[PDB]
RNA sequence: ACGAGACUCUGGCAUGCUAACUAGUUACGCGACCGGUCGGCGUAACUUCUUAGAGGGACAAGUGGCGUU
């Protein structure tokens, strides 16, 4: 995935003795994918679910549809 | 070289904490229930957390585990704490009880008790360890 | 179909190794018949006990810069000798190469122990894997260096070599030299 | 020198200066009635019949 | 629809078509005894002495190869014909003395019947070939 | 009443078996579903050298066949495999002839049509197909079905109108009428995921049991409570007996074998060869089903091996 | 948390499925002595090969042993 989480871009600003060379690099959202990112959950994280409350059986409840 | 990574067992001890009620035995249905119970992003993850997965289960059908304790294992150990024998282990006809603790009981006056029987002391008061 | 090549039975060969047969199986259908089958078994640890000494010596006496992967020749030169070796003795000449590998490996080896002494080292016994490539390596290098501006002939003279360790006589190459190392160690118990 | 036969029980470890040799437990089937620990070289086997010169030749332990 | 399961040696792959026949076997247009080196004559010769010639009196198999090297051709003839033969004679007859031939191919070479998996290495640069390197300058 | 007992078991398996379809118009004919990506049939030779081997066994599939049923002739078999689709093997060219995929993933239970022109499959993806060879389209359950996994589907083999139960990991029932496949009746009261239903060949009621250990009976037309099966936790296996009154479930490894007579025990079984030190349970048994005739007790195991159980002869 | 790992590709993976004579695909009187080799020719064969998109397989789960088990 590090193949796509960069983005980066170059500037120079002026004093008379030299230049200050300005290189900006970023990281990308994963969480803000807005199609880009991966819509694949991360390789390593078990993207896990919270379960479901339900009642425990105990008599037959039976309902007809 | 086939130590698992903290990823993999870090999502067994979840998936056996949280989702532990729909896993099955079998490693070829555990990569299904595990894909079904969580998302693995890959195939060699999932078969990873299956085989550890069965690795704990087959633990746990072994017998304890040292460093898991579930609310499942709770109640099961709550049906296995309740060991209580016929007879009590302290209610016994005959119990000894030195000359010096005799005098103790008595200065609360329960000496009259039956249960309490005399044993004399050792002949000497060796009971340290040589110094050196 | 039990017998190597159809010509060289295994059935009433002799025993010869007491127990070092279990490094060196020719006495079952463990026994494959051309001393080809590719470097496969060269994978894992003991996977050379299961190999016959046959391809081992084929594969080895392929060395020296001069014979850098080119097998086939190989196998022509050990195939002749081998009948020769057969022929001079009349009978299955197993017995003949065995004894040659086994008057060859150096009975003690001066490996050097010690902090930082090098005047006294150590004469251990050789694992008998050590000892039996160890000698098929030597034979082969004194077979070599028997072949270059020499007027012996290359594929021959290995025959003679082999009888002559399997009767143990001094002019073998292999044998001459065991025994120099033998005497050196000798000196350093 | 003659050459008397040992066999492995188990393997006890690896030593050498650079590491040539094996510690290993012996028993000799001609007597059957004892074991030693001999310091043999080479890839030994668990179980392979080891050819000593002597019984009394022992290298440094250790 | 088939399975025709072929034999690979390193990169030279070898298919025995097999079909109701009389027994002899075809390779490459050609019978088997006649290979030009003819040193690694006995290698296939190996699988007739192997399991006998009563077996190899009903089928007609053809041989098709291609692959580079005198020797890497061969170790997949072989072994193409002695898979083809077990599915064959596995699909129609019977199982009992299918198991008795598997079994003595087995003993005698398991790469009759599973093919060697291991092939070659890609190179990596700053060397000669895969794993050396060049002289390093000093 | 019979003493199922073993006297010795056959090997030559590479995996476990998933179904087995014992036919009884042929008198050795039988089909055997195996997840080992294999179908396999035994003729009943019954020698002392060999108990009995396969003459013909068929590997064409891409997983593990979850479920198998034969149709109405012998020459072709239909499978349907872990990788979700379903194939029909000939017998005579040893090719096959139709493969009949609409799913996504794996069909869990594949049955059949009681007159060999339905095709049902119920994968994980919550939808249950049920197709015909002639095209017109049947049912294909896409709103409002089971919230969680399918793990099987059966249907009523009776000379009436079938009725189907699906059964599934999500602890609740659903039965539907083949005729309209409307949503008629849900059943709820498990206490864990079904895996393995079995209904009687009448189409009135179908036992619905699973790894909970707590089965109850669902009927197909009326939908009531019959009976309270209880043991051993992970049942897997529910069978009774077409031509008798008998009926036995595999509870883990072990068996569980009672009467639909009086629901008593007829002979417990255990054996084992007694080891030191063997920290391991014996072969566990997965099926169970009746003998072509009755004389004889089919268990399917998870050991790559059915067992046969025949009568002690004494 | 980054790194290691997982992750991607790559030889093992069509032993089943996406299917072009332009590369290859047993059937089809001729040519050859009279029944067996030409890759020059003919079921538009309903792709097993080397041509590849999906899917599958292996995990220290199997066994034995060692380990403060």
């Amino acid at each position: 995935p590090v193949n796509y989480y960069v983005d980066t871009a170059v500037r120079h600003v002026l004093l008379r003795q030299g230049v200050l060379g300005i290189k900006v690099k970023i990281m990308l959202p994963w969480d803000p994918t807005g199609k880009i990112g991966p819509k694949k959950p991360l390789p390593d994280h078990v993207s896990i679910v919270e379960p479901k409350d339900e009642i425990l059986p105990t008599t037959p409840i039976s309902e007809q549809k | 070289g086939r130590v698992r990574t903290k990823t993999v067992k870090k999502a067994a001890r979840v998936i056996i904490e949280k989702y532990y009620t729909r896993l099955g035995n079998d490693f070829h249905t555990n990569k299904r229930v595990c894909e079904e119970i969580a998302i693995i992003p890959s195939k060699k993850l999932r078969n990873k957390i299956a085989g550890y997965v069965t690795h704990l289960m087959k633990r746990i059908q072994r017998g304890p585990v040292r460093g898991i304790s579930i609310k499942l294992q709770e109640e099961e150990r709550e049906r296995r704490d309740n060991y209580v024998p016929e007879v009590s282990a302290l209610d016994q006809e005959i119990i000894e009880v030195d000359p010096d603790t005799k005098e103790m009981l008595k200065l609360l006056d329960f000496g009259s008790l039956s249960n309490l029987q005399v044993t004399q002391p050792t002949v000497g008061m060796n009971f340290k360890t040589p110094r050196g | 179909d039990i017998k190597l090549f159809g010509k060289w039975s295994t059935d009433d060969v002799q025993i010869n190794d007491i127990s070092l047969q279990d490094y060196i199986a020719v006495k079952e259908k463990y026994a494959k018949y051309l001393p080809h089958s590719a470097g496969r078994y060269a994978a894992k640890r003991f996977r050379k006990a299961q190999c016959p000494i046959v391809e081992r010596l084929t594969n080895s006496m392929m060395m020296h810069g001069r014979n850098n992967g080119k097998k086939l020749m190989t196998v022509r030169i050990v195939k002749h000798a081998f009948e020769i070796i057969h022929l001079l003795t009349g009978e299955n000449p197993l017995q003949v190469l065995v004894n040659a590998i086994i008057n060859s490996g150096p009975r003690e080896d001066s490996t050097r122990i010690g902090r930082a002494g090098t005047v006294r080292r150590q004469a251990v016994d050789v694992s008998p894997l050590r000892r039996v490539n160890q000698a098929i390596w030597l034979l082969c290098t004194g077979a070599r260096e028997a072949a270059f501006r020499n007027i012996k002939t290359i594929a021959e003279c290995l025959a003679d070599e082999l009888i002559n360790a399997a009767k143990g006589s001094s002019n073998s190459y292999a044998i001459k030299k065991k025994d120099e190392l033998e005497r050196v160690a000798k000196s350093n118990r | 020198q003659p050459i008397k036969l040992a066999r492995v029980t188990k393997v006890l470890g690896r030593t050498g200066s650079q590491g040539q040799c094996t510690q290993v437990r012996v028993e000799f089937m001609d007597d059957t009635s004892r074991s030693i620990i001999r310091n043999v070289k080479g890839p030994v086997r668990e179980g392979d019949v080891l050819t000593l010169l002597e019984s009394e030749r022992e290298a440094r332990r250790l | 629809q088939s399975v025709q399961v072929f034999g690979r040696k390193k990169t030279a792959t070898a298919v025995a078509h097999c079909k109701r026949g009389n027994g002899l076997i075809k390779v490459n247009g050609r019978p088997l005894e006649m290979i030009e080196p003819r040193t690694l004559q006995y290698k296939l010769l190996e699988p007739v002495l192997l399991l006998g010639k009563e077996r190899f009196a009903g089928v007609d198999i053809r041989v098709r190869v291609k692959g580079g090297g005198h020797v890497a051709q061969i170790y997949a003839i072989r072994q193409s014909i002695s898979k083809a033969l077990v599915a064959y004679y596995q699909k129609y007859v019977d199982e009992a003395s299918k198991k008795e031939i598997k079994d003595i191919l087995i003993q005698y070479d398991r790469t009759l019947l599973v093919a060697d998996p291991r092939r070659c290495e890609s190179k990596k640069f700053g060397g000669p070939g895969a794993r050396a390197r060049y002289q390093k300058s000093y | 009443t019979e003493q199922m007992t073993l006297r010795g078991t056959l090997k030559g398996h590479n995996g476990w078996v998933t179904q087995i379809a014992t036919t009884p118009q042929f008198p050795d004919m039988i089909l055997s579903a195996s997840r080992d990506k294999t179908i396999i049939m035994w003729k009943l030779t019954r020698d002392e050298t060999n108990y009995g081997i396969p003459q013909r066994a068929l590997r064409g599939h891409s997983h593990f066949v979850s479920d198998v049923v034969i149709s109405s002739d012998g020459q072709f078999a239909l499978s349907g495999s872990w990788d979700g689709t379903l194939r029909l093997w000939d017998l005579t060219t040893g090719t096959t002839t139709r493969r009949f995929v609409g799913h996504t993933k794996d069909v869990l239970s594949v049955a059949f049509s009681s007159d060999n022109r339905q095709i049902v499959s119920g994968s994980r993806d919550k939808t249950i197909k049920l197709w015909n060879t002639l095209g017109v389209c049947k049912y294909t359950v896409q709103d409002e079905s089971h919230s969680e996994w399918v793990s099987c589907v059966r249907f009523s083999p009776n000379s009436s109108n079938p009725i189907i139960v699906s059964c599934g990991w999500d602890k609740l029932v659903k039965v539907w009428n083949l005729a309209n496949c409307k949503l008629k009746t849900n059943h709820i009261g498990h206490t864990g995921y079904l895996n393995t239903v079995t209904v009687s060949p009448d189409g009135s009621l179908c036992a619905s049991g699973g790894k909970d250990g707590q089965a109850m009976l669902w009927d197909l037309n009326e939908g009531k409570h019959l009976y309270t099966l209880d043991g051993g936790d992970i049942i897997n296996a529910l069978c009774f007996s077409p031509n008798r009154y008998w009926l036995c479930a595999a509870t883990g490894p072990s068996i569980k074998i009672w009467d639909l007579e009086g629901k008593i025990i007829v002979d417990e079984l255990k054996q084992e060869v007694i080891s030191t030190s063997s920290k391991a349970e014996p072969p566990q048994c997965t099926s169970l089903a009746w003998s072509a005739d009755g004389q004889t007790l089919f268990a399917g195991y998870t050991d790559n091996l059915v067992r046969v159980w025949q009568v002690t002869i004494g």
